[PDB]
């Protein structure tokens, strides 16, 4: 009947928290998607702004702009929910089921009319928000796609990472768009630096967390954050950002350019799935968990 | 008509999603028994204390649905071989867990996955569930024909996909799945679940799985082209392999997302019913697919009145012994003498008398006088033919109730025809018993049959490995089974190399010092990779010139009955590579009491030699 298992937590431009959720145990297991314009208000059901129910699992999710959500599917789809004029509603615009297997990763494109698909079926897709369709299909990799990141400033470029142990760099204008970004253990986990649009970091299933230039991959700087799987990496909004790291040790960090540790979070008692830096309070972070939390942090800045 | 199955990684609503897939026709739903992204601890504080239920109830299904609808399926974060310390202790824990809730509620069969090298932690796993309580369920291992690394889009700049032949390399699938089974000591719960891919790989790959235990078929949706209506169809070569799988009996399976306007199951249907009708051999066989029976020794043991009624029902059979005693009277009396001779006709080992029926109606064809004679010793069959020599045949046949050794005849005979042949011809002691007949054969006198020769061919069939090791038995030797031949229908194998002649016997051998022991060595090339389990005896006989039957599978006489191939076990299984050369040895050895086969291989490795001194195995005079 509802899902405890929160999934994702994304915070848009005025302040409005957005909920991912899924029931991963239980008779039923069905998704939920919430908007709670009083952050402060989450996850109680009943102070929120809407709320919809879907047939499957929420694996990830992201914000379409200001009122669309692009969901990643268990039962292998993509699909866009719109928030209503008065923003008291979430409806479906499309569910489009082109994957063989668990959606499990999602990242919207610069320009807000693309956007690239991870499933555990092993291929990356890239759609037309507006037309509905698959743009491109790529079987590029030859395990579960893990994560999949679109570039901050370019349409045409995003990284990806799989139980294959690759790190794709994709350049959709190249015939062979793919291109192996090496340096060990798996990577979970991508974040794209905001302001260095060549650099971005990577976590990997031992807890580790890798500091990548695409440039040369040589020298990169590591450190071990975790214990367990690296889940998410999230940078802050500010001019020099603050990383803050989400792990199945049910442990947040927030890390320095230099990768110190400067906050640690143990708030959480199941495994923490998202981190959503604050549009309005820089130095507030907000992270969901597998424990039905909502957890607001105020990282010592 | 086929057995189907739908594979889901996603079960909002268990009962909802099996009615659909009911609606939809499925035989049965393979799906997670825990949600495939609940990822659980169990070492460490604060996940390892996670409230609430695991998983949803076994109260929402009756246990005869649990029993023979559900298959399970090992959920996908678990990974007992990661390089991960701590993943590997989760995941064995998780996975015992898996398989435990499986057995819980009788689950028929329960899926996992090789889709890596190394799965030896995988194997232990499973190997110590098999051998905790009682459970019985099938373990399936999904693994494909082609390694996704192997079929990957060239699309990655710095990494491109090789477009040169690794013969090896393209069946290295096969090798995840021998190195699995050989570790969990080919245990007859685990089998095999093939996944084929869009493009079929090379046919030494495909073939690399004849002989395995194959008891699923999955076909993903992608596979499917769409035809001129819109529905999916398969290509000309995907056919073909679903046609040899509909010979094997497996469960198809349609696994991911739909992307045609069930109708990959009405396909799969359509397909089956246009397959070719099955012949006299094929519809006569329905049931005896390799399953192990003991050769007949009719010497030794008196025939059953069943065995002789199944004997009799082979027309081909007899009609070629018909034509051989029809040309043998024609070329012993020519038509001036058709009134002025009459043959000596001889039948040896008589049964009911299915041969005399045959030497009548040949002596009416060919418009020449016999006087029959109907040898036989088992004293029940002999009730039967005294019984038709008052009724029907007359003073025509003379029923003489006797060993054909022992027997002393009344005059020398023209002709002495025999039915003593087994599935390698010679190992119902054929040679021991026209020998001793000979003696009572005019010095001109003709044989039917004149020649047989047994033949070989060293065969791959894990399967059929495993059905001899279940023959162990108690207050006996623990390896006893592997030492004895088997009279099998061979269905499930891989036939390595041409069949090549083994033993040969002539009648009459009116040479001293006859000896009807033997020794040859057969060389078999080999052209592709594979495990040799044992060696298949055929045979061919001479009748009359012209005149022959055959079980050598290339000169099968068409629809016969009476024989089934004969398999020659070894103890432990060989690994063939390819261009490497099989060498076996065969033996017929006896004393004045017994007659039994030895044998062993030389080559490319060495066995033991097998049933030495007929320890295990001996045929009866
Ligand atoms: C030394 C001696 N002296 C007298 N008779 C002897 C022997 C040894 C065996 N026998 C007979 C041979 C006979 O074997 C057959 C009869 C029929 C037919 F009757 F159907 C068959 F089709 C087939 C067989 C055997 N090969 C497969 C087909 C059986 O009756 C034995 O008792």
């Amino acid at each position: 009947c509802m899902e405890r298992q929160l999934e994702a937590a994304r915070y848009r431009s005025d302040g409005a928290l957005l909920l991912g959720a899924s029931s991963l145990s239980g008779r039923c297991w069905a998704g939920s998607l919430w908007l709670f314009k009083d952050p402060c208000a989450a996850p109680n059901e009943g102070f929120c702004s809407a709320g919809v129910q879907t047939e499957a699992g929420v694996a990830d999710l992201t914000w379409v702009g200001e009122r669309g959500i692009l969901v990643a599917s268990d039962s292998g789809a993509v699909e866009l929910w719109e928030l209503d004029e008065n923003e008291t509603l979430i409806v479906s615009k499309f569910c489009k089921y082109e994957h063989d297997d668990i959606v499990s990763t999602v990242s919207v494109l610069s320009s807000g009319t693309q956007a690239v698909s991870g499933s555990k079926d092993i291929c990356i897709k890239v759609w037309d928000l507006a037309q509905q369709v698959v743009l491109s299909s790529y079987r590029a990799h030859a395990a579960q796609v893990t994560c999949v990141a679109a570039s901050p400033h370019k349409d045409s470029v995003f990284l990806s990472c799989s139980e294959d142990n690759r790190i794709l760099l994709w350049d959709t204008r190249c015939p062979k768009p793919a291109s192996q970004i090496g340096c060990g253990y798996l990577p979970t986990s991508l974040a794209w630096h905001p302001q260095q649009s060549e650099v971005f970091v990577f976590g990997d299933e031992n807890g580790t967390v890798s500091l990548v230039d695409t440039k040369s991959t040589s020298c990169v700087l590591s450190s071990a954050v975790h214990s367990q799987c690296v889940t998410g990496l999230v940078f802050s909004p500010h001019s020099v950002p603050f990383l803050a790291s989400l792990s199945e040790d049910c442990s947040l960090a927030v890390l320095d350019s230099s990768l110190s540790e400067l906050f640690r979070s143990q708030a959480h008692r199941d495994f923490v799935r998202d981190a959503t830096w604050s549009p309005l309070n820089h130095s507030l972070l907000t992270t969901v968990g597998w424990d039905h939390q909502v957890v607001h942090h105020v990282v010592p800045t | 008509r086929v057995s189907s199955g739908r594979d889901l990684n996603c079960v909002p609503e268990i009962a909802d999603t099996l009615g659909a897939v009911a609606k939809q026709g499925f035989d049965f739903l393979c799906m997670p028994v825990f949600h495939p992204r609940f990822k659980r601890e169990f070492i460490q504080e604060p996940a390892k204390n996670r409230p609430g239920p695991q998983t949803r109830s076994d109260l929402l299904l009756s246990g005869r649905d649990w029993n023979t609808l559900i298959v399970g399926k090992l959920s996908p974060w678990i990974r007992p071989d990661s390089k991960v310390e701590k993943i590997r202790r989760n995941s064995e824990a998780a996975m015992l867990q898996e398989l435990n809730f499986g057995a819980y509620l009788g689950l028929p069969a329960f899926l996992l996955p090789l889709n890596q090298e190394d799965n030896t932690n995988l194997a232990r796993v499973l190997t110590n569930h098999i051998h905790t309580g009682h459970h019985s369920s099938m373990f399936w291992m999904r693994v494909p024909l082609v390694a996704p690394e192997d079929l990957r889009d060239d699309i990655i700049e710095n990494a491109p996909t090789t477009h040169t032949e690794e013969y090896s390399g393209e069946e290295k699938t096969w090798m995840w799945w021998h190195n699995f089974r050989t570790l969990c000591d080919y245990s007859k719960r685990i089998a095999v679940a093939l996944e084929i891919g869009a493009d079929l790989p090379s046919n030494h790959v495909i073939d690399r799985w004849l002989g395995e235990p194959i008891k699923a078929a999955i076909l993903p949706t992608s596979i499917f082209l769409t035809n001129k209506k819109g529905f999916p169809v398969l290509s000309k070569m995907h056919q073909r392999l679903i046609f040899r799988l509909l010979k094997l009996e497996v469960q198809f399976i349609i696994t991911g997302t739909n992307h045609h306007s069930c109708s990959y199951l009405q396909y799969l249907e359509y397909l089956s019913q246009n397959r070719p009708p099955p012949n006299a051999y094929e519809l006569f066989a329905k049931g005896y697919e390799d399953y192990l029976q003991s050769p007949l020794q009719p010497l030794m043991d008196n025939l059953e009145s069943q065995t002789y009624e199944v004997f009799e029902k082979d027309p081909i059979k007899y009609s070629q012994y018909q034509q051989a005693i029809y040309k043998c009277l024609l070329d012993r009396v020519p038509e001036e003498e058709k009134d002025t001779n009459v043959q000596v006709l001889m039948v040896l080992g008589a049964g009911r008398g299915p041969l005399v029926n045959a030497s009548l109606r040949a002596a009416k064809q060919a418009d020449r006088r016999i006087k029959l004679y109907a040898v036989e010793k088992n004293p029940n069959a002999v009730v039967t033919l005294e019984n038709w020599q008052f009724e029907e045949w007359g003073s025509q046949v003379t029923v003489v109730s006797s060993d054909t050794r022992e027997w002393v005849a009344p005059e020398k005979a023209d002709i002495i025809v025999s039915e003593l042949l087994g599935s390698f011809a010679d190992n119902e002691l054929s040679p021991e018993c026209l020998d001793g007949a000979q003696h009572f054969l005019k010095d001109d006198g003709v044989s039917i049959p004149g020649e047989y020769t047994s033949f070989l061919a060293p065969i791959s069939s894990s399967k059929l490995y495993n059905e001899v090791r279940a023959c162990r038995e108690k207050d006996r030797d623990p390896e006893a089974q592997f030492e004895m031949p088997y009279v099998v229908r061979l269905h499930n194998f891989h036939q390595l190399s041409a069949p090549q002649p083994c033993f040969t016997f002539s009648h009459p051998n009116r040479d001293p010092m006859i000896d009807n022991n033997r020794y040859c060595t057969l060389e078999f090339p080999v052209e592709v990779n594979t495990v040799l389990h044992g060696f298949a005896g055929y045979f061919e006989t001479v009748l009359y010139q012209d005149i022959t039957l055959s079980i050598r599978p290339e000169t099968h006489s068409p629809g016969m009955f009476s024989w089934f191939p004969i398999l020659f076990p070894i103890k432990q299984p060989i690994t063939v590579r390819e261009g490497q050369t099989i060498c076996v040895r065969f033996w017929r050895c006896s004393n004045s009491k017994k007659v039994w086969y030895e044998w062993a291989v030389t080559a490319p490795v060495c066995s033991a030699i097998h049933n030495p001194t007929g320890r295990s195995y001996t045929i009866g005079l």
